C-alpha cells in the first residue's frame, strides 16, 4: 500500500508523518508536528525524504506559509500513538481507526493496536 | 547618563511607581532635566505625576503560566500570534518576548532556523 | 592569581548594579564572601563611595572611563 511503500524506501520514522497527514487534510510541519508533538525541526526532514518518494508534495507560497499533501491521489484523549510502527493518531482518527471486534482504535498503516499518548 | 541608567536600573530592580525625590535616594540622583528630559522622553519610565517603570505585564504570572503550558503541551512557533489568537484580551509584544526570556533556558534550534521550546 | 577573581567578581557587581544604581560595603559581601579588602581596592579604581544623613556608605561603579561593559 502507500504505506507500506513508503517503509520500504525509508524508515518508520517518516512513516509516521506520512500517516498523520493521511489522516487528515494537507497540514504544516507546524501542525504535523504539533498533533504529533515531535521537533519541527525532525518533522521537516521527514517530510523532504518521503518528498522525493513521492508520498507527499509540497507547494511553497511567497511568514511564508508551506503546505504538505499526501500525493495519495498520485499513487492512484484525542491524541493516540502506535506500539509498532510508532505512528500516531487524534480524535478525528478515533472515530475511524476504532474497532468493534475489539472495542479499541487500531492502526491504519500497521494494524497494531494504538494507545493515548501523553 | 550614569545616573539615568542607574534610575532607570533601580526603577526596574525595585520596579514601582515614585516621586523624582523618592528616587534620587535610592539612586541619589537629581536634576531638572530628569524632571523635563530624561523622565519623559525615556521609554522605560511611564508618567502614571510621578515616575514609574514599564512593566512588562499586570501580573509576571499571566503570560509566563500559558508559556509553561504550551511547553508541556503543543508547538513553540507562533509565540505572539498563537498567544493573541488565544484570548479576547491583547497580549503586549514586548511583556512576550520578555516572559520569554526570563523564563529561558535553552530552544531546539534547526537550521534561519526552526526554535522548539522545551524544559531544562 | 585574584585577579580572575577581580575580573570575575566585577561581573558580580554588573549583576548587583543591574539590580539597583547603589550598593554599601555589607551587601555586596552577601554577594561575595570575598574579603572587603579585596573587593574595596576593586571599587576604589572604578567605585565610588556617598556618605549620607547617618553616612549610609554606598558604592558606584565609575562609568566616566569603563571601557568594559
Amino acid at each position: 500500500l502507500l504505506k507500506f511503500v513508503v517503509r520500504g524506501f525509508y524508515g518508520g520514522s517518516f512513516v509516521l508523518v506520512l500517516d498523520a497527514i493521511l489522516f487528515h487534510s494537507v497540514l504544516a510541519e507546524d501542525d504535523l508536528k504539533q498533533l504529533l508533538s515531535i521537533n519541527k525541526t525532525e518533522l521537516g526532514p521527514l517530510i523532504a525524504r518521503l518528498r522525493s518518494d513521492r508520498l507527499i508534495s509540497i507547494h511553497k507560497q511567497r511568514v511564508e506559509r508551506v503546505y504538505y499533501y499526501v500525493k495519495y491521489p498520485h499513487a492512484i484523549p484525542n491524541g493516540y500513538m502506535c506500539p509498532i510502527c510508532l505512528t500516531k493518531y487524534t480524535q478525528l482518527e478515533a472515530v475511524q481507526l476504532l474497532n468493534f471486534d475489539r472495542t479499541e482504535f487500531l492502526c491504519s498503516l500497521c494494524d497494531e493496536p494504538l494507545v493515548e499518548d501523553d | 547618563s550614569s545616573k539615568l541608567l542607574w534610575a532607570t536600573e533601580y526603577i526596574q530592580k525595585k520596579g514601582k511607581p515614585v516621586l523624582v525625590n523618592e528616587l534620587l535616594d535610592y539612586l541619589s540622583m537629581k536634576k531638572d532635566d530628569k524632571v523635563i528630559e530624561l523622565l519623559k522622553k525615556l521609554d522605560r519610565i511611564e508618567f502614571d505625576g510621578t515616575f514609574k517603570y514599564l512593566s512588562t505585564y499586570d501580573v509576571h504570572s499571566p503570560s509566563e503560566l500559558l508559556k509553561l503550558l504550551r511547553s508541556q503541551v503543543t508547538f513553540k512557533g507562533i509565540s505572539c500570534k498563537d498567544l493573541k489568537d488565544g484570548w479576547p484580551q491583547c497580549d503586549e509584544t514586548i511583556n512576550q518576548l520578555e516572559e520569554d526570556s526570563k523564563i529561558l533556558v535553552l530552544r531546539t534550534k534547526k537550521d534561519r532556523y526552526v526554535w522548539y521550546n522545551s524544559g531544562g | 592569581s585574584i585577579r580572575m577573581p577581580k575580573k570575575e567578581i566585577l561581573d558580580y557587581l554588573f549583576k548587583l548594579f543591574d539590580e539597583y544604581d547603589y550598593w554599601s560595603l555589607k551587601g555586596l559581601k552577601e554577594r561575595t564572601r570575598q574579603p572587603e579588602a579585596h573587593l574595596k581596592e576593586c571599587l576604589d579604581k572604578v567605585a565610588t563611595l556617598v556618605k549620607k544623613g547617618p553616612y549610609a556608605f554606598k558604592y558606584t561603579l565609575r562609568p566616566e572611563y569603563k571601557k568594559l561593559k
